[PDB]
């Protein structure tokens, strides 16, 4: 049960933004220029 | 619109203008008005004038 | 002004669609919804909205 | 004129289809066992 709970928390953490506009970085990359996309991507990477 | 080469300012905020043709949106608004030249910069978020 | 909300997209980026291939590892973007995977006919039911 | 609303008045807060989950969402709903009117006509 402990292993399952930890793994479920880890997988749920992929649904957060950590301050970026969107949780999924596919959308970030699909509607932003790389110089401006990298700003969001940095926050998302730190959060993960 | 991007390649019209006749628009003084075209800056986008949420998106990238070059990638804009590839997106897909729920709905879009369109406002139109006439202003002078020295307050176009006032049309921006977090701006006072 | 654009927006990203839960209702299905109405005004969308104009570019030619294609066919769809199943049971293959392909890249796709369903009217904005972009991803990569194996497209397979499903057995679940969707409320028609 | 004043009847009690039982466990009733809940809608689908979104469209993302889900099955066999226990999804939680904060939105506007009828509180369970609320004091509702009985306008008679
Ligand atoms: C609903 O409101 C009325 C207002 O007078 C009150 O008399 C009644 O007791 C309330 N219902 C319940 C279940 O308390």
């Amino acid at each position: 049960n402990q292993n399952a709970q930890a793994l479920n928390t880890l997988v749920k953490q992929l649904s957060s933004n950590f301050g970026a506009i969107s949780s999924v970085l596919n959308d970030i990359l699909s509607r932003l220029d790389p110089p401006e996309a990298e700003v969001q991507i940095d926050r998302l990477i730190t959060g993960r | 619109l991007y390649n019209s080469a006749s628009f003084s300012t075209f800056k986008c905020y949420g998106v990238s203008p070059t990638k804009l043709n590839d997106l897909c949106f729920t709905n879009v608004y369109a406002d139109s008005f006439v202003i002078r030249g020295d307050e176009v910069r006032q049309i921006a978020p977090g701006q006072t004038g | 002004s654009f927006e990203l909300l839960h209702a299905p997209a109405t005004v969308c980026g104009p570019k030619k669609s294609t066919n769809l291939v199943k049971n293959k590892c392909v890249n796709f973007n369903f009217n904005g919804l972009t991803g990569t995977g194996v497209l397979t006919e499903s057995n679940k039911k969707f409320l028609p909205f | 004129a004043y009847t009690n609303s039982f466990t009733r008045g809940v809608y689908y807060p979104d469209k993302v289809f889900r099955s066999s989950v226990l999804h939680s969402t904060q939105d506007l709903f009828l509180p369970f066992f609320s004091n509702v009117t009985w306008f008679h006509a």
